[PDB]
């Protein structure tokens, strides 16, 4: 079903709505990450993912900045 | 010393005449002494240059021995190995010979920036001088496509009313072509890991992996003397590019391509010489018959010269793949022979009425012969030498090229011998209209030959008449050097 | 020393007034630093000894001669960039003070050059995440660091979505090999280079090659060159492929042990793909950015046959190829800074808006250089040469070299197609050559005093007042004499490449 | 007697006699043909979801519009593939192997199948002569050796043996034809003989 | 071993010289300038022979191994 | 001779007569175009330009230079191809054809009476030609019997 | 002065010694040459009968002018790729 692209029916039009599919997406890589390692018990890859959920985090903040920018930036006649 | 005299003094030479034109540049308008007369000091100091190029040579030629075989006055520089043999030293003498006369035709006729125009034909002249001197592969293709750099931008700057689609003919004609010559030098130093002309002459090929590099570097080859059907750009160039830039182009460039099956096809591609020797006579005798032809119905005056260089450049074609020695002789004397007649047309098409008129349409042009006599005198002179005449050196080398061609192939090179016939037609006709029927009513009554282009005209004469009366002079210096090209076991 | 002197960088520049003097003077404390690291670097680093190949901090990261070839170059490139920030590039206060504005620039460009240096020397897939992601948050903030412009943080928004597309493909690729065997260490994976999907590590490649800007994935990197400030597009268009490119060339190392022909293929249909729309893409453009990041990304293609091929002649091809391409890269986007002074002003038709960040926007605005400076013109004339391949340039001995190396290994398709792709780019490197000099000598005699070069102030009237600046023409000298004579220390060039190793030994 | 002409051929994997077991040339369309049309038809049905979802923004509209598929194109390509690969399979079977001629025969003709299908409103020299074009590069790229020459590539023959490593020598003449990137300082005359042919300098005049 | 500084130097000239160009000033302008740029190429000159003759020695010595191990492949 | 005040008096006769559109003792030297300074060479300018203006071909500056240098190139070039001692390999092949008589029929008295008798101008008309020389023995010796080892070099047949 | 011809032969050469295949290829050349000097001599008695015969020069020249046309496919430079490169023996 997914071969027909249909993730691109499920995002919305706002770049807001972009940024949040970049995160539902790298979602799915820690969630794969934490499976395996707590059945290997392995503790490597609970290092692993708790880099990636502080990474991910560290994307989001940057992505918001310059979104919040991009927006004043129109907003920007302020001759009051 | 050759090569290191050769670079070391023309980089002096170039850096010395920059140094002395862009001094004045500043923050300030400048009317400085090398400014007047058009920049007439440092047009003087690019004409000695191609002088004295001439005289490192001859330095050279004195020790050269007629009955060694192998390369002499072998030298390395820049981790290059260089080198001179029969063969190679002529073509030498005819590229530094028409230094002087590239930069004399243009001694007065150009708007302006004439310094980098010196140094441009000096440049230019040096490049192809080395191409025949060099002995690799490798280094071959460096100078043979390092060309384009300065005669791009010349024909580009200097060029006539259509000169933007000349450069871009030049530039991507013989380089989207010679392309293809590199990657068969390049599979040369895969397999072999060397591209050096003896160490690659000894080794044998599979028939199949022949016929690959074969088919690549006659692409190249194809191109720069041009056959039919990749042609389309040397008629366009020469109607377009500064009368300088048309007698190298014709005179040296084209010669650079026969050289280049005698380095680069016969000696270790033998084999398979063999074989497309017929291919490559089927190619030629097409386009010397359709060039001939089609000049038969051209209008622009630089045109007609063009395409007459085309069909006389099939011959050359067809005598040095002639297997036997007098094919191989006779193709080379007319690369000598050609590389002074064609020059000596376009100073007198492009050069001497387009001087004078500025138009090239043949329709203003007849009866010449009446205010112009001196000009129709070399005209008809030079008509004939174009032609083969039997006292010119054309004739010498168009019948051993026909006699070579026949010798390989009696059935279809006997086809050659429509060259003296087709010649006749559009030149003679090129002639018998200028210097025919009453003067002109387009044009208006002028001066005469000048002196300075008496002195081109002369100069382009006189070797072109000793090779036809005692061409022997060529000859001994040939013989030794293309015995070594003839490949055939009789048993 | 790069990490210790960027954090006093960082708290002496939010301490001092904000001022242009002081913040171009800090960017040549920057300038220092980057040159003391280059002298520590190649103090302790040698081609002798890192050629066994040199585990460091736990194993994380591995540096041998490769690598360390890499990081003493980028380190260069970065010395070149930073003088065009540390002085002026023109010498005019409106157009310089642009450079000057920003005092976050120099530490970011600091922050930067710590994640390129490290990113070829990765060893783990947990570094190897946290490492794409330093380098790639930098060039986000560098390319909004002029957040005043709309253009320039129009781009990074645009950046910051497709590098965040292309690491999160990165770390799934990671993530499917930790699923597979449980291993980090990349060199623990090798031991199960035959038993784990060697697609996972191709779909690793597919988040690099977007980083990369090749070819579906290049439509993203050709409007981020042509929007961003030329200075700023001077370095995220050139650095990241350092970088990048380095760790391309090991990942395929480790690739071709198993040998696998499908992996070879899809890569071949990229490179092909890639070199049809680098050559043919340039033909209809006004822009020169746009045309430079066409011109970029047929060189990346040329570098990935190299790449892709990965033999002995392979390393000798990628070495030299990225030693040159940076040089001339360097040198066509420090004269496009300069030849700005010469353009000249309105006292209309087509209403051209220009502005402080792309002063030199379109082809035709280097009209007549060969009139206005004809020294420079030359320059700018052999580095496009250069890139068209016309020998004896450095340009020639690239492709010369890549061919070598494509055709040996039986790429004869990929060989051919990037013969006629150069060829067919040669159309559109021709048209900057035609708009230099084509139509001089109908303006030889022109009465020009519009310029801006001509709203320069007198200074003295007696004493003699040069054009461009002293540091910005001396590089552009060297860079230029450096491409055009090459052939004179070719050989020893050449032979100082053959020892460069990647794990060949005997 | 035939005649002698060059062949100018990269070296391919030359199959036994008695090896290549042809492909199902009709299975192997059909994957293609089926596949393609729910790919190119999933696809559509997708992207018109898309429209619903916006249709006054302009960039949106801007994007998918490239995308969009004519109602003959949603048919041609699905047909012209499964004719290309039946073609080129059949083909295949019939020479014994893969020719250049055989892919570019399959080319041009499922070319000319799928053109004049989502291409009708044009002259029908006009799609052959796209139709020859696109058989072109079809026949340059099988001519070339695919992608890659694989086995026959020099690094390949060197790792073989089949290479250069070894050096030449006038001493050693080896009966058999060298191997195609071998290269040897003589040879035996029978083989110049059998390549060039008697005549004109070749033992005799 | 001079002789190798000497063509060095002379890159050095013609780079300041080239400078002059691009400036767009008298060639004689501030004469200690071509004194730095010959001094400044002698140090890479110096350095770039140094590395050169360093590749000598470790090829040299990389070409005995890859001699033996090509006659362990051709046996 | 610059002679700055030598313009002077062209800049007076000119100036007397500002009209426009309506000599032979100026030559400058090397010396004129480098070493001079700007402002002597500013007002060279005028003077030289605008002489002109108030107008066959002949002193176009390059008749000293083609005439002294290019033209005794071509004397060099011809007489080097007239007068130089190279052997070309079929002259070479003729005297070593003979040279063989005399090692091959040491025997033979009357053949190297006429190779002795022989001057060495004339080894290159051997037979029907203007001079007085009797050579039938040389010819009638290489007639009877080859005096090559083309097969003497293969050692190898089929 | 005059330069002896160096008698080698391609067959008891190494042509990785490429000092003695240079003069294998060498004396292959001048033997060659000898042949058409040969040759042209014979030519030469060829003249001189026929203009000296007239009438009778078809009896008093008739082995010089079978001699000459027996010579002459064989007379001529043929160079050493050749044999250089082919071994007659297989
Ligand atoms: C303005 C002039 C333009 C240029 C001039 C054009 C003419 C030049 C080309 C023609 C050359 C002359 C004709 C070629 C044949 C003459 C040579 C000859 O005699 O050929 C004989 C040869 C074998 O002879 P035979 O003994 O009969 O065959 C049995 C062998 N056991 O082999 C043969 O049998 C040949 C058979 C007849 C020849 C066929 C080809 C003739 C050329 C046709 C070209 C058409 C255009
Ligand atoms: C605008 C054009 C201006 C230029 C026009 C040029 C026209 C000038 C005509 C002459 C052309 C150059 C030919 C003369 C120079 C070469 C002479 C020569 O090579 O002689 C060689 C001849 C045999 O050589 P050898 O015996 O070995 O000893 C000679 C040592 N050098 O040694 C000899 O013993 C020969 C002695 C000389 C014989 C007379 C030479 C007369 C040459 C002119 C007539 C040529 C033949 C007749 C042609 C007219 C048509 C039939
Ligand atoms: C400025 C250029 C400084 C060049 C410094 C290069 C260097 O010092 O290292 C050379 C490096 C070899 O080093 P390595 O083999 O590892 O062992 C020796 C270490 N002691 O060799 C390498 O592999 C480094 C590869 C990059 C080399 C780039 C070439 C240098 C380009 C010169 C640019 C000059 C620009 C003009 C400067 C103007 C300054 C105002
Ligand atoms: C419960 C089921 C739910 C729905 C399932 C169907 C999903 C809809 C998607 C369309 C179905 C086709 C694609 C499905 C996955 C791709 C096919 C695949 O994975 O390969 C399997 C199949 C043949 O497999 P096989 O050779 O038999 O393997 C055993 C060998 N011993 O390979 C094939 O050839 C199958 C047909 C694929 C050919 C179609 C594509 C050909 C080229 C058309 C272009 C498609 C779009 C191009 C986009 C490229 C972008 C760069
Ligand atoms: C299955 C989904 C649909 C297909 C998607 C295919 C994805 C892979 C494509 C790789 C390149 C990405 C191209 C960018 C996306 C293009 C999407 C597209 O198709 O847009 C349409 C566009 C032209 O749009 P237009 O036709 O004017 O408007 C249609 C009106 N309904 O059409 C185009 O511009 C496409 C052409 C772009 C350049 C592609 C050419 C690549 C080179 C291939 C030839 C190589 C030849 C080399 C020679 C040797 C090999 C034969
Ligand atoms: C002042 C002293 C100059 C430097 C002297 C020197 O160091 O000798 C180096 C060389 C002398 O030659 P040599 O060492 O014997 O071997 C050939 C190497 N070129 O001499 C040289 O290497 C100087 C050559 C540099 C000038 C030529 C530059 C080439 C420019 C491109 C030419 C186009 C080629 C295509
Ligand atoms: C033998 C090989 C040596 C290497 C030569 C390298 C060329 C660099 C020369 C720079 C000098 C300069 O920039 O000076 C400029 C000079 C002379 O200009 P002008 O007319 O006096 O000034 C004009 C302005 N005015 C009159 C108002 C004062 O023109 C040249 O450049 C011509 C030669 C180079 C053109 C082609 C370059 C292609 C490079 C690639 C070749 C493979
Ligand atoms: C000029 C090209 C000459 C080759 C023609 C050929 O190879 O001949 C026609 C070819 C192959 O036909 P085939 O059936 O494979 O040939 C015989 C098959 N055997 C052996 C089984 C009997 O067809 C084509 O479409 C070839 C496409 C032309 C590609 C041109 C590439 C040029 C690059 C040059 C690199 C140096
Ligand atoms: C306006 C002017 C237009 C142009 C005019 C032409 C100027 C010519 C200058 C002559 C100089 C000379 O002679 O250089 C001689 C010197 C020293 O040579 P050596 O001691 O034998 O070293 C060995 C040289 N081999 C191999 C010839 C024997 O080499 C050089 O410095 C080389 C120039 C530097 C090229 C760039 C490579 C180094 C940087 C590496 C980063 C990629």
């Amino acid at each position: 079903m997914d071969l027909i692209l249909l993730m691109l029916v499920a995002v919305g039009l706002n770049i807001i709505d972009i940024y949040i599919m970049i995160e539902i997406l790298i979602m799915g890589c820690t969630v794969n990450t934490i499976y395996s390692a707590s059945l290997d018990n392995d503790m490597i890859g609970l290092i692993y993912s708790l880099i990636q959920i502080i990474i991910a985090g560290v994307e989001s903040a940057i992505g918001l900045s310059i979104l919040v920018n991009y927006n004043r930036i129109r907003n920007s006649e302020e001759i009051e | 010393m050759l090569v290191q005299n050769l670079i070391i003094f023309n980089i002096i030479g170039i850096v010395l005449l920059v140094l002395l034109n862009n001094n004045n540049n500043g923050i300030l308008n400048k009317k400085s002494l090398l400014t007047i007369k058009n920049e007439l000091k440092l047009k003087q100091i690019g004409l000695i240059i191609s002088i004295i190029n001439i005289l490192i040579i001859i330095e050279n030629w004195i020790g050269f021995n007629s009955n060694y075989y192998g390369f002499q006055n072998i030298e390395r520089f820049l981790n290059i190995y260089w080198g001179i043999d029969g063969i190679s030293l002529l073509l030498v003498l005819l590229t530094l010979i028409l230094g002087p006369i590239a930069i004399l035709s243009n001694w007065k006729n150009l708007k302006g920036y004439y310094t980098y125009y010196v140094i441009s034909i000096n440049m230019l002249v040096i490049l192809m001088a080395l191409n025949f001197i060099c002995l690799d592969l490798v280094s071959f293709y460096i100078l043979f496509e390092s060309t384009l750099a300065p005669l791009f931008l010349l024909i580009g700057i200097y060029g006539a009313n259509n000169k933007n689609k000349a450069a871009y003919y030049v530039l991507i004609y013989t380089l989207a072509s010679s392309l293809f010559m590199l990657l068969s030098i390049v599979i040369y130093y895969i397999i072999i890991n060397s591209t050096d002309y003896i160490y690659i002459n000894n080794i044998i090929l599979s028939i199949n992996l022949q016929s690959l590099l074969f088919i690549g570097i006659i692409i190249g080859i194809a191109v720069k003397t041009p056959l039919m059907p990749v042609h389309t750009w040397l008629p366009t160039v020469h109607s377009e590019s500064p009368l300088g830039g048309s007698i190298l182009l014709a005179g040296v460039i084209l010669k650079l391509a026969i050289y280049g099956v005698i380095r680069l096809l016969l000696p270790n591609l033998s084999e398979i010489s063999m074989m497309f020797t017929p291919i490559i006579y089927i190619i030629s005798i097409l386009t010397l018959i359709y060039s001939s032809l089609i000049t038969l119905k051209q209008t622009d005056l630089k045109v007609i010269i063009a395409y007459s260089s085309i069909s006389h450049l099939a011959v050359c074609m067809i005598g040095i793949f002639a297997n036997n020695l007098i094919g191989i002789n006779g193709s080379l004397i007319l690369c000598l022979a050609h590389g002074f007649v064609s020059p000596a047309l376009f100073i007198l098409v492009g050069g001497i009425l387009y001087d004078r008129y500025h138009n090239r349409l043949i329709n203003y042009y007849q009866g010449l012969s009446t205010f112009m006599p001196i000009f129709s005198i070399y005209l008809v002179v030079f008509s004939f030498c174009n032609t083969g005449t039997p006292l010119s050196g054309n004739f010498v080398g168009e019948f051993l090229s026909i006699t070579g061609a026949v010798i390989r192939h009696p059935i279809i090179g006997s086809l050659t011998a429509a060259s003296v016939l087709l010649s006749a037609c559009y030149q003679m006709k090129l002639t018998n209209r200028l210097t025919g029927s009453v003067f002109s009513q387009y044009l208006h009554i002028t001066n005469d030959v000048t002196n300075r282009e008496i002195f081109l005209l002369n100069w382009l004469l006189i070797p072109t008449i000793i090779i036809g009366i005692y061409p022997s002079f060529v000859t001994n210096i040939l013989n030794l050097a293309s015995s070594t090209l003839i490949y055939s076991v009789l048993i | 020393m790069l990490f210790t002197s960027l954090l006093l960088i960082i708290v002496y520049g939010s301490l001092v007034n904000k001022s242009h003097l002081l913040t171009k003077l800090i960017n040549r404390l920057g300038l220092i630093i980057i040159i003391y690291t280059l002298l520590i670097h190649l103090n302790i680093n040698t081609l002798e000894n890192l050629s066994i190949g040199i585990n460091m901090f736990n194993n994380l990261l591995l540096i041998n001669s490769f690598n360390n070839t890499i990081i003493e170059l980028i380190l260069i490139i970065c010395i070149l960039y930073v003088l065009l920030i540390s002085f002026n590039i023109t010498g005019l206060s409106i157009i310089d003070n642009l450079n000057y504005s920003k005092r976050t620039f120099i530490v970011i460009v600091l922050f930067n050059i710590i994640g390129l240096t490290l990113l070829p020397l990765v060893n783990d897939i947990m570094i190897l995440f946290i490492i794409i992601e330093l380098q790639s948050y930098s060039l986000y903030l560098l390319t909004a660091i002029f957040n005043e412009s709309h253009n320039s943080t129009k781009s990074a928004l645009y950046y910051f979505i497709v590098g965040s597309i292309a690491s999160f493909i990165i770390l799934d690729a990671t993530v499917s090999i930790y699923d597979d065997l449980g291993l980090t260490n990349i060199q623990y994976i090798l031991m199960y280079i035959d038993k784990l999907e060697i697609f996972d590590l191709l779909c690793l490649l597919f988040g690099l090659f977007i980083k990369i800007g090749l070819a579906p994935f290049y439509s993203y990197s050709i409007t981020i060159y042509s929007l961003s400030p030329t200075i700023i597009t001077n370095y995220i268009s050139l650095m990241p492929k350092l970088s990048i490119l380095t760790l391309i060339y090991i990942i395929m190392h480790y690739i071709n042990i198993v040998n696998n022909t499908d992996l070879n293929y899809v890569i071949s249909f990229l490179i092909l793909i890639s070199m049809f729309i680098g050559s043919f893409g340039g033909l209809n453009v006004i822009r020169i950015k746009t045309l430079l990041a066409y011109s970029s990304l047929l060189n990346v293609s040329y570098m990935l046959l190299a790449i892709l091929s990965n033999s002995n002649e392979s390393i000798i091809a990628y070495i030299y190829y990225i030693i040159q391409y940076s040089l001339t890269h360097i040198n066509i986007f420090s004269i496009i800074l300069v030849i700005s002074i010469y353009l000249p002003i309105m006292n209309n038709m087509l209403n051209v808006m220009i502005t402080k960040y792309s002063p030199i926007e379109y082809i035709n605005q280097l009209k007549n250089l060969f009139i206005n400076n004809i020294f420079i013109a030359i320059a700018l004339c052999i580095s496009i040469f250069s890139l068209i391949g016309i020998p004896p340039l450095t340009g020639f001995y690239g492709k010369y070299l890549v061919l070598i190396s494509g055709l040996n290994n039986g790429y004869v398709l990929l060989s051919i197609v990037l013969i006629i792709a150069s060829s067919i780019s040669t159309v559109y490197y021709a048209t900057i050559l035609k708009v230099l000099s084509f139509d001089t000598l109908s303006f030889k005699d022109i009465i020009s005093n519009n310029l801006i070069i001509n709203t320069s102030p007198e200074n003295n009237n007696n004493e003699i007042k040069p054009e461009i600046s002293n540091v910005i023409s001396y590089v552009i000298s060297s860079l230029t004499l450096i491409i055009l004579l090459i052939i004179i220390q070719y050989e020893n060039i050449v032979k100082g490449a053959y020892l460069v190793l990647l794990y060949n030994w005997v | 007697e035939q005649f002698h002409l060059p062949q100018p051929f990269w070296p391919t994997t030359k199959t036994k006699e008695g090896e290549y077991v042809p492909k199902d040339s009709i299975r192997e369309a059909s994957k293609v043909f089926i596949g393609s049309g729910v790919l190119l038809g999933g696809m559509h049905f997708r992207r018109l979801m898309q429209y619903k979802k916006g249709s006054a923004r302009p960039g949106l509209a801007k994007y998918l519009n490239l995308f969009s598929l004519s109602k003959s194109q949603l048919i041609g390509f699905p047909v012209a593939l499964g004719a290309f690969s039946f073609l080129s399979h059949s083909f295949a079977n019939l020479q014994e192997g893969q020719t250049a001629t055989g892919e570019f025969a399959a080319s041009s003709i499922a070319s000319l199948i799928g053109l004049s299908i989502f291409r009708t409103k044009k002259p029908l020299s006009s799609n052959v002569a796209i139709a020859v074009g696109m058989g072109s590069l079809f026949g340059f790229l099988t001519w070339a050796g695919n992608f890659n020459l694989g086995d026959n590539s020099y690094r390949a023959a060197l790792e073989a043996g089949n290479g250069n490593e070894g050096g030449f020598d006038n001493k050693v003449i080896k009966t058999e034809r060298q191997g195609f990137w071998e290269g040897v300082y003589r040879r035996p005359l029978s083989q110049t003989v059998e390549d060039l042919g008697e005549g004109r300098g070749i033992i005799t005049q | 071993m001079i002789a190798s500084l000497a063509g060095w130097g002379l890159f050095g000239v013609t780079v300041r010289a080239y400078q002059q160009g691009i400036r767009k000033v008298p060639f004689s302008y501030y004469p200690l300038g071509y004194v730095y740029s010959a001094l400044g190429w002698v140090a890479f000159g110096y350095g770039f022979n140094l590395w050169t003759e360093r590749n000598d020695k470790l090829l040299e010595k990389r070409v005995e191994k890859l001699k033996e191990s090509r006659n362990l492949r051709l046996s | 001779a610059f002679n700055l005040q030598l313009e002077k008096e062209i800049r007076s006769k000119i100036d007397s007569l500002p009209k426009l559109n309506n000599v032979t003792n100026r030559k400058l030297s090397l010396t004129d175009y480098l070493f001079q300074n700007a402002a002597n060479q500013a007002l060279y300018v005028d003077n030289e330009a605008d002489l002109k203006e108030l107008d066959e071909n002949e002193n176009e500056g390059w008749e000293k230079i083609m005439y002294v240098g290019f033209v005794p190139t071509m004397i060099l070039i011809f007489a080097i191809v007239l007068f130089k001692d190279d052997k070309s390999i079929d002259e070479w092949a003729m005297d070593e054809l003979l040279l063989r008589l005399k090692e091959k029929n040491l025997s033979d008295v009357e053949l190297i009476d006429e190779l002795d008798k022989l001057s060495k101008s004339h080894v290159g008309k051997i037979g029907a030609s203007e001079i007085n020389k009797r050579d039938a023995v040389i010819i009638e010796r290489i007639l009877n019997g080859e005096y090559d080892q083309l097969s003497g070099l293969k050692k190898k047949e089929l | 002065d005059h330069v002896r011809s160096p008698n080698v032969s391609f067959d008891d050469i190494d042509y990785n010694n490429s000092q003695d295949l240079h003069n294998a290829q060498e004396s292959l050349l001048r033997e060659q040459w000898i042949r058409v000097s040969a040759l042209k001599v014979c030519r030469k008695a060829l003249e001189s009968c026929y203009k000296t015969s007239g009438p009778n020069h078809y009896e008093d020249c008739r082995e010089i002018a079978e001699k000459y046309l027996n010579m002459l496919p064989d007379h001529r430079i043929q160079g050493f790729l050749g044999y250089q490169k082919n071994d007659p023996s297989k």
